[PDB]
């Protein structure tokens, strides 16, 4: 029933603009507080900012301190960030959550305590410039490939940027054993990751597969067939 | 003395307590800073008005309790440092008091319960920091009686206040056993307003004696729990003498016929080393009777 | 108050007593939270108060703490849960904890190894870049190396390892040596040794065979 | 009893007291109600906040008084019935109190003023209209004692409320000159506030005398004499009569100085006179040498 839904997320220059939102549903965000935690790629939970909007109070961080303002429309149980001059160094996951009041210095509502008991999902901001369209080719089946009855074939996505690539093979229907590898950021600045699914060798010549490379941040669909370089 | 009928500072809540408003409104605190988890309740609703909070306590037995007194220790925010008061926060409470033979509870009644007075602080409680870092405890006294049923109600009624109640404690004046004067005083209850209360009379301590032509002990117990006005007083018997506040006999060479509380009077010329407690002198071997006529 | 916690990271097998605490270096009062994030997924409350556990959550999770040692402690292992396990502090300031990368171990596995050439689309573009795969395998710790006609190649490959798997709890190792048109064309034979305790399997190809 | 020290309905303004904060703040008015409700003080300062507005009573003179009591009446607006009150209103005032030898006069100088408590409406006077609706006059008491100096001042003390100031009556107590056991108590003043453990003494009516303790009534600090210890007693020749001792009817004696009413003469004595004391005896009948004027002149 309580539930928290985060909207708004994109890439925006380096100092642009960007809003996000928190629509909580199944409780009043009059009888709690709203608070939005970030996630720095590869690091931990950092605090951004808190609202009271049965009060009034909020709370910001140093690290966004001035920069970033959250609001609460108490008419439509929501509550939003406005973030400015948004740096290289912002680009996280926002999360949102909900916590009491409990206007007294460490007192806590013994009857509706639940430290952020309830949470959001996860919206992304990308701060970035470059953009690039992924680059993709088949990693082909071979007679190194043929040994036993089980086979290797993947996908190889180069030089692109900004994150995230969503990976999915022949239209999503091939999930099992499909280990869809972490970006590696190169020397010359656009990550690289490799999809790759074992299936048996049996179903090379009969079966074929596709891997659907979609990268959003650049509004490409790219559809590859891998094929066995046999030659 | 006082005999405490109530402290909010020994259980969980005192373990009990009802919330009028259902859930919203008041809600019982805790904080756990230490070993020692210190609850306490709270309501905080400035920015609404149109506020019916209330808390009423357990059934509290009376016992024999005439006049109960009423010790709170609270803190209030400033109803200016929420911008949004606008029309509609107040600083004051009101303490309410309601008279039953029989526990009901969880039937909390608004229209049965009669109004005490209406607390309020006498300094208020300001910070920058929304959690309010420090603490000023108010601490004020009211006393209501006399009480007639097998027990009673505290009740809390607030019109949206950010009060922060701490204790509640309900006591009973007693005046405590005194036992001066030679004579064992009871120890009683206090009185409901300006009395006479009860002037209860002594015991005679050992070896002690009441004059004859005269007034038997008794102390005016007061509304307060002081003794008061000593009437009367019990007086060593012959052959004894007041030692702190106990008749002992007198020492060997000493009497004391006369029956008082002054000292061992000395055996008069010519007699024989009266023994330990003595009486009237015995006279001495050929003295016959103040000194044994020669 | 800073936060702070110990070990960064950690590694047990099933059934281990598991521990990390939360320093609390200044007196922020006495609620404190342990949470437990899935890297790419969305947090769970696990514990809160220091003590009060939410409701429906395996019962080995436990709030123990002395003094400022805030900390949780897990009875042996179950199905769900192993992640990087992350603290905070119910005062104003509600700084969660830096995190622990906890993680699940598993009988010494098979380090199957495959390898794939450059392939002709890419040639065209002046780059080669050769991958290697170690799929389904324990543990992640390993010796990957490349070598071009004999030669040890240093400096020139990208490693990149994926999290546990849920059913096998297994890695996957993918190693790229990324090279030109030029230098790709001018040698033969490419292989890939992968050195995992004291066996040593190398996967390899020639460029004029398919 | 009690002896009162200022009262506010006696003169215009008792013909005084000062308004700290220059021309605003506590400003005197006035209106003619029923015959003549007259002389009141107000300020409704509650849409500025950070309100610091004083007023000062004139120096009373303390005479023999030890407890001071003092009896507001007063009215207060609801701080909500006025859209704007926005976190600048509150409902309460600060009671201070300072202890002078010197009359002064127009000189707060903002310091040295003792506060007795902080004060609010046990009824609030609510009302949808700016002028004031039937009001719920608040009555609350409050004492400080005991006090030192011939004198002393009083403060009023506001933060921002719309509050009408209608009396202020300052009285001590007094033990009220008492006549019960043919003693006459004089009327004594009031202690501070444990304090009673005196006996002030009664003067012994006439015709009455202690026998042969004396009468002392407790004077206390809520103006009521307590626990009489002694007592006086109709002279020989007297009875009690009302509350003073009456001489003997005729036909009437009294031996001694007793309780006991006028004894009528036994036998073989001839009726007692007019306040007698002794049983005058008959022709021939002699009062027996055991016999007192109380038993018959023995024949
Ligand atoms: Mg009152
Ligand atoms: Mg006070």
């Amino acid at each position: 029933e309580v539930q928290l839904v985060e909207s708004g997320g994109g890439l925006v220059q380096p100092g642009g603009s960007l809003r996000l939102s928190c629509a909580a549903s199944g409780f009043t965000i009059s009888s709690s507080y709203i608070h939005w935690v970030r996630q720095a790629p590869g690091k931990g939970l950092e605090w951004v900012a808190s609202i009271s909007s049965y009060y009034g109070s909020t709370s910001y961080a140093d690290s966004v301190k001035g920069r970033f303002t959250i609001s609460a429309d108490t008419s439509k149980n929501t509550a939003y960030l406005q973030m400015n001059s948004l740096r290289a160094e912002d680009t996280a996951v926002y999360y949102c959550a909900r916590s009491h009041y409990s206007v007294w210095w460490g007192w806590h509502s013994v009857s509706y305590y639940a430290a952020f008991d309830y949470w959001g999902q996860g919206t992304l901001v990308t701060v970035f410039n470059q953009i690039k369209g992924p680059s993709v080719f088949p990693l082909a089946p071979s007679s190194k490939s043929t040994s036993g009855g089980t086979a290797a074939l993947g996908c190889l996505v180069k030089d692109y940027f900004p994150e995230p690539v969503t990976v999915s093979w022949n239209s999503g229907a091939l999930t099992s054993g499909v280990h869809t590898f972490p970006a590696v950021l190169q020397s010359s600045g656009l990550y690289s990751l490799s999809s790759v699914v074992t299936v048996p060798s049996s179903s090379l010549g009969t079966q074929t597969y596709i891997c659907n490379v979609n990268h959003k941040p650049s509004n490409t669909k790219v559809d590859k067939k891998v094929e066995p370089k046999s030659c | 003395k006082e005999v405490v009928l109530l402290d909010f500072a020994a259980a969980g809540g005192e373990l009990g307590w009802l919330t009028h408003p259902y859930g919203k409104g008041w809600d019982l605190m805790q904080n756990i800073m230490n070993d020692m988890p210190i609850y306490m309740y709270s309501v905080c609703n400035v920015m609404s008005g149109d506020q019916d909070n209330w808390l009423r306590t357990n059934w509290v037995y009376r016992g024999e309790a005439e006049r109960i007194f009423i010790e709170l220790k609270f803190t209030v925010r400033d109803c200016n440092s929420f911008p949004g008061g606008a029309s509609s926060c107040k600083e004051t409470f009101n303490l309410y008091y309601a008279e039953s033979d029989l526990d009901y509870g969880t039937n909390f009644q608004k229209r049965l319960f009669t109004k005490i007075d209406t607390i309020a602080p006498d300094e208020i409680t300001v910070s920058s920091d929304f959690e309010a870092r420090h603490v000023k405890l108010n601490v004020e006294e009211r006393s209501v009686g006399p009480l007639t049923r097998k027990g009673f109600y505290l009740a809390f009624q607030d019109i949206g206040a950010c009060v922060a109640l701490l204790s509640v404690r309900v006591y009973y004046k007693k005046c405590p056993e005194l036992l001066q004067g030679l004579a064992h005083f009871p120890e009683t209850i206090a009185g409901s307003d300006a009395p006479s209360l009860a002037t209860v009379a002594g015991t005679c301590v050992d070896h002690a004696v009441v004059p004859p032509g005269g007034e038997e002990p008794r102390m005016h117990c007061a509304v307060d729990g002081e003794w008061l006005v000593p009437i009367g007083q019990c007086l060593c018997q012959a052959g004894y003498e007041k030692v702190e506040d106990a008749c002992q006999a007198c020492s060997p060479g000493f009497f004391k016929f006369e029956a008082s509380e002054s000292p061992c009077l000395e055996c008069p010329e010519h007699t024989l080393p009266s023994p330990e407690g003595a009486t009237s002198c015995e006279c001495e071997e050929g003295f016959f009777r103040m000194p044994c006529t020669l | 108050i800073q936060m702070t916690q110990s070990p960064s990271s950690l590694s047990a097998s099933v059934g281990d007593r598991v521990t990390i605490t939360c320093r609390a270096s200044q007196s922020v009062s006495s609620a404190v939270a342990w949470y437990q994030q899935k890297p790419g997924k969305a947090p769970k409350l696990l514990i809160y108060s220091a003590s009060s556990l939410y409701s429906g959550v395996p019962s080995r999770f436990s709030g123990s703490r002395s003094g400022t040692d805030f900390t949780l402690t897990i009875s042996s292992l179950q199905p769900e849960d192993f992640a990087t396990y992350y603290c905070q502090q119910g005062s104003a300031p509600f700084t969660f904890g830096q995190g622990t990368k906890v993680e699940i171990k598993r009988t010494v596995a098979a380090p199957s190894v495959f390898i794939f050439p450059p392939s002709d689309e890419q040639l065209k573009s002046g780059t080669a870049s050769v991958v290697c795969l170690l799929n389904n395998f324990y543990p992640r710790e390993a010796k990957v190396s490349w070598y071009v006609d004999n030669a040890l190649q240093s400096g020139n490959s990208q490693e990149s390892v994926t999290e546990q798997d849920s059913k096998d709890s297994t890695y996957s190792l993918s190693s790229t040596l990324t090279l030109s048109k030029a230098d790709y064309e001018k040698h033969k034979v490419y292989a890939c040794e992968v050195t995992q305790g004291t066996t040593s399997v190398t996967k390899s190809f020639n460029r004029g065979e398919c």
